[PDB]
DNA sequence: CCGGCAATCGATGTATATATCTGACACGTGCCTGGAGACTAGGGAGTAATCCCCTTGGCGGTTAAAACGCGGGGGACAGCGCGTACGTGCGTTTAAGCGGTGCTAGAGCTGTCTACGACCAATTGAGCGGCCTCGGCACCGGGATTCTGATGGGCGG
DNA sequence: CCGCCCATCAGAATCCCGGTGCCGAGGCCGCTCAATTGGTCGTAGACAGCTCTAGCACCGCTTAAACGCACGTACGCGCTGTCCCCCGCGTTTTAACCGCCAAGGGGATTACTCCCTAGTCTCCAGGCACGTGTCAGATATATACATCGATTGCCGG
């Protein structure tokens, strides 16, 4: 469709930001590409989760009650939203 | 017209918190974040009772399933504490019947 | 000549700055067009709720920023001060995410 | 005939009660309490060739239009063909002779060490000259210094609604004028009274007052007639006030010396809704209110209080915006 | 009402509905009900005394979602409880590595 | 008094074995622990199957609950499959 | 005829698995207050079909080993050396199961 | 009777033997003691559960279902000894 | 002109030899022993099935065997072919358990 | 005239072929309890119609964040030498393992009967949802303060 | 003659007040319905008694494994040198964010059938406990076969 290639969104200073936040000094120049990979895949396995959990359910629109209950079957429960 | 109502945990969470602290507000999220914990905990001590319950070939579910559910779900020091605090309950309850 | 500080302290300042906040740290933009990219592999025509974005958002900041704690202590196991993918690919298969 | 002295109008016990008000060039505004209810006493200096605040004193004729308006304006509450309680009733009026009480100097001394004052002293003045006291009802306290504890717009609105639906009385009760009508001179007190019931023209109606109770102060340039007889205060020769600039007012000025040709002692009642323009103006840019916008119902009511403040100048007087605008239908 | 006799502010009847149609057992007894309100409470009190404490350590009067993790992740019992849990807008402890602090 | 009797699915698998090798044996453990694998992936789908009935406020659990687990549950390439088989039989089961 | 022959649910459905008894374990398990009458044949299927991929693979690894008869050892083969099931039993641990032949190639001698 | 000092009992060459099977060709002087800390740790753990189990049943005897119970409720799922 | 082998010859053979049985390797008597011993510390006069002694064996050999894979990796991670405690200690901290 | 590279040579542990012997596994039989056939009552689920709230889309301004270039200092990485901790093998000591023998504490099963929980009808007060105030809380702006990093200036064995 | 210490200077980091903007308590009504009170009634489980399986204790004899010691070498660790490659700072370009405004798509609520599932009674066939052989695997013996470590034997600069 008309949205590709929308992972280049994730700037460098973005990662630098969490990389500061979780206590690293100094960070190689290959580090971006990898962190890249595993938040697609992280994503992509909540994405599905959720849109099995609305599909069930003979709805069209995605609600955070679905991304809850995938969050909490993937073993990460999450509070403060809903529940 | 009126939406259905829904059920939640602020009132006696907010009796417990002016019991506490005579002078402490709090916020909407940290209320949302409360009534979240209080559903988890409700869930997974059910959860073990139930399962209890069954492995024994009994068909009721006692304070006895709830106190055992109890001693396996938390650590030491707060298990004590619940044990005692449920049983002082269940006895004052039970007396003034 | 102009005031120049050593490499070195800046990050420690901005480490020492970054971990007292809690706001995001992505543009929500990016991430939200990002997502429905992604979603729009499973089915046609989707809608999304602002909730369940913003939660998608919490939940992939906290598993980065465990992530990035865990490869910082591989790669000081390591005698060294930088992290490499090497540290990242240990730390997952460690995890038990990868195979 | 004669002056009573300070204990005939204001005895010591009421004159320990006492704190300052208000000043200015024709005399000073200030607050007791009288007969356990609390009164405002107003004292101007008359018959007295003496400079003061820059200016010498006028004689008893010249503020006589000022009390005949007032008095007027304040049996227009007992009126029964036209009938508004939103305006300042009187108590009394009399004379006193002599020099001004060290009570008075020491308030006005505490006021300026606390609010400060720009006007000269009054202890220079002798114990043969001649004022004039004046009693008004307590209003509260006026719009400017409670610009930050307003509810929401829906005060607002009503406040609007019963100042237009006064001046409409007014207007057609006595021709009345005000010309001039800034964001001081609006008072507002704690009323429990939900509903408000006035009449205008005969025929009755009310206004949700939304436990607030308004009042504006008497002019001392207001003109109106009476019978065929004209009262107002000539302003042709003070061009300094209509020259002026910084804000709205001295726009709102030199409107009221262009419309009118200069021919002051004709009747234009047009200039009384850009008075309120300005007021409109000042609450969509002076004030803060204490609901946030969220919910869209008072959204689209301060929308409509916007095109009201946009579209109200097509109209001819205050009585046409009462009887066909919109938010006062 | 069941609740004051036990001398408790969580709901009981509630507390029993909600057993009662959930799919746990065939029968409910007369007790359960009120061990699961009285332990409810008690943690309940416990993590909002810490959270406050907290605080007003920060000199606030109202307590925010970074108050309730800094309570939580400083006690050894509730981290170990909820040790798979997120919360929104909490961050993290400060704590920085000995080795990268400078000479 | 008498002795209690013991329910398993040893004959179902050595049947399904038959099918698939004509000519292979099993031991004990080997027998229970298919026992135990059986009874643990009933147990997975039954209690995912009953949350998913209990999100959407019904009191009935259909084939759509099972179907839905087992997409839920079971990875890849094995899910694909087995949905296939499950609706052939209901179909059959439907015929007569 | 007063009553006909009785005739099993899983002849009708074409299975080997019982569905009468996985309709009364459904029914007698707490799950929810009514079960369907498709349930026990989706389950049934799917159990099987499950049961056949795992024993094919163990015999295949049985009959590679030169013996005619299935043991843990073969089971755990099986199942360690396919991506799915051991995807799907990542945290299962089988008796008298062993491990899988495998050295680091940095151990090796040069 | 009393038992102690019953720890010593896992001997060096059976540590040597579990890291030869888990792949290890060289072994320092130091890591029996930390095996043993870790070995006595999770037995506790797991002994505790199943005595709590065997204790709520009202009887005075360790069966192998209440193991199997406090392994199922630990995470670690064990397949054969029934159940 | 007695015959040695080189230091590693030995260990990879029993590296080989020890991947292909499935045995038990502890000693049976100690364990049990050791069980016993932990287990007074909650009740006392307790009895014991024997299938409760091999499933605790069982489990407690597979926990160890994952835990010095993961441990043989550390190693290797930093230039070494030795194990030592802090490889222990990073595996366990990076796993979860305290 | 050596440091090497290949080619043997001996020794050791592992894989492989053949004959016997056993106990665990693959069927056969009897019986009973759980599943199938037939029928009825009622309520959970499916469908149609309607309302309106929330999601998607668009436009303009401003400005904070991203992108790019460059000099240089500190860290990653390879090479080398030294010392001792760990691997391999041999002789001697220890306790696990196996095979019986005996005893009894406790798990498992059955029959009675009483109390505790399910169910129903009439009453009513707790809890939730609209509309409205508002007193203080958090917020920013300024200024001041402080504290830390990067620097040059020296006495000395 | 190699320094390793001290006193100054700049620039962030934090404190104090003053003025603004909203929010989390509170109040009212108005319900709605879910919880409390007072009864009946059928059965789940507590209790007592009995049977007998398996868990515990002891003893004797073999042989494999644990233990202690000697010796040598390969691996871990510290030191030095080189070069690339990230860090800090300045300038310019891009699009994120805020505010506002319509359009309508689909989620939520109400009313009305009606077909699917629970419950009951009768009957018999599938599955489980028990009992018997016989053959796949375990054991013992002998026999190659691959691989490791040392020695020889020429060989080109």
């Amino acid at each position: 469709k008309v949205l590709r290639d929308n992972i280049q969104g994730i700037t460098k200073p973005a990662i630098r930001r969490l990389a500061r936040r979780g206590g690293v000094k100094r960070i190689s120049g290959l580090i971006y590409e990898e962190t890249r990979g595993v938040l697609k895949v992280f994503l992509e396995n909540v994405i599905r989760d959720a849109v099995t959990y609305t599909e069930h359910a003979k709805r069209k629109t995605v609600t955070a009650m679905d991304v809850v209950y995938a969050l909490k079957r993937q073993g990460r429960t999450l509070y403060g939203f809903g529940g | 017209r009126r939406k259905t109502r829904k059920e939640s945990y602020a009132i006696y969470v907010y009796k417990v918190l002016k019991q506490v602290h005579p002078d402490t507000g709090i916020s909407s999220k940290a209320m949302s974040i409360m009534n979240s914990f209080v559903n988890d905990v409700f869930e997974r001590i059910a959860g073990e009772a139930s399962r209890l319950a069954h492995y024994n070939k009994r068909s009721t579910i006692t304070s006895r399933e709830i106190q055992t559910a109890v001693r396996l779900l938390l650590p030491g020091e707060l298990a004590k504490h619940a044990v005692s605090e449920g049983t002082k309950a269940v006895t004052k309850y039970t007396s003034a019947k | 000549k102009p005031h120049r500080y050593r490499p070195g302290t800046v990050a420690l300042r901005e480490i020492r700055r970054y971990q007292k906040s809690t706001e995001l740290l992505i543009r929500k933009l990016p991430f939200q067009r990002l997502v429905r990219e992604i979603a729009q592999d499973f089915k046609t025509d989707l809608r999304f709720q602002s909730s369940a974005v913003m939660a998608l958002q919490e939940a992939s900041e906290a598993y980065l920023v465990a992530l990035f704690e865990d490869t910082n202590l591989c790669a000081i196991h390591a005698k060294r001060v930088t992290i490499m993918p090497k540290d990242i690919q240990l730390a997952r298969r460690i995890r038990g995410e990868r195979a | 005939k004669g002056p009573v002295p300070f204990s005939h109008c204001l005895p010591t016990e009421k004159l320990q009660r006492c704190e300052k008000i208000g000043e200015g060039v024709f005399g000073e505004v200030f607050q007791t309490i009288a007969d356990h209810t609390p009164v405002a006493i107003k004292i101007i200096a008359i018959e007295g060739p003496d400079l003061v605040n820059g200016s010498h004193q006028k004689t008893f004729e010249e503020i006589l239009p000022e009390i005949i308006i007032s008095k007027e304006l304040s049996l227009l509450s007992g009126e029964v063909c036209n009938r508004t309680e939103g305006f300042i009733g009187l108590n009394s009026v009399h004379c006193v002779q002599g020099s001004y009480p060290p009570l008075l100097l020491k308030a006005w001394d505490h006021y300026n060490s606390t609010k400060g004052s720009a006007n000269d002293r009054p202890d220079f003045f002798k114990d043969d000259q001649l004022f004039i006291v004046l009693e008004f009802e307590f209003g509260g306290i006026d719009l400017e210094q409670m610009r930050t504890k307003l509810s929401s717009l829906a005060t607002a609105k009503s406040i609007l609604h019963q100042l237009t639906a006064s001046l409409a009385v007014a207007e057609a009760s006595l021709r009345f004028e005000h010309r001039d009508l800034h964001w001081g001179n609006v008072l507002l007190k704690k009323t429990s009274l939900k509903k408000l019931h006035y009449t205008l023209n005969g025929k009755s109606s009310t206004i949700p007052s939304c436990g607030l109770q308004v009042s504006i102060i008497d002019y001392t340039l207001s003109r109106l007639e009476r019978d065929g007889i004209v009262v107002f205060c000539d302003v042709s020769m003070d061009e300094d006030l209509f020259t002026g600039d910084g804000d709205y007012q001295f726009d709102i000025y030199r409107l009221m010396k262009k419309e009118n040709n200069n021919r002051w002692g004709e009747y234009h009642p047009y200039s009384n809704v850009l008075w309120l323009h300005y007021l409109t103006d000042k609450m969509l840019k002076q004030m803060t209110f204490k609901t946030k916008c969220n919910t869209p119902a008072m959204k689209q009511i301060k929308r409509k209080i916007q095109e009201f403040h946009r579209t109200m100048l097509n109209f001819s007087s205050a009585t046409d915006l009462l009887c066909q605008h919109s938010l006062f239908k | 009402t069941r609740s004051s006799r036990a001398g408790l502010q969580f709901p009981v009847g509630r507390v029993h509905r909600l057993l009662r149609k959930g799919n746990y057992a065939e029968r409910v007894g007369a007790g359960a009900p009120v061990y699961l309100a009285a332990v409810l409470e008690y943690l309940t009190a416990e993590i909002l005394e810490l959270a406050g404490n907290a605080a007003r350590d920060n000199k606030k009067t109202r307590i925010i979602p970074r108050h309730l993790q800094l309570a939580v992740r400083n006690d050894e019992e509730l981290n170990k409880l909820l040790g798979r849990v997120t919360i929104a807008q909490g961050g993290v402890l400060p704590n920085i590595q000995s080795v990268l602090l400078p000479k």
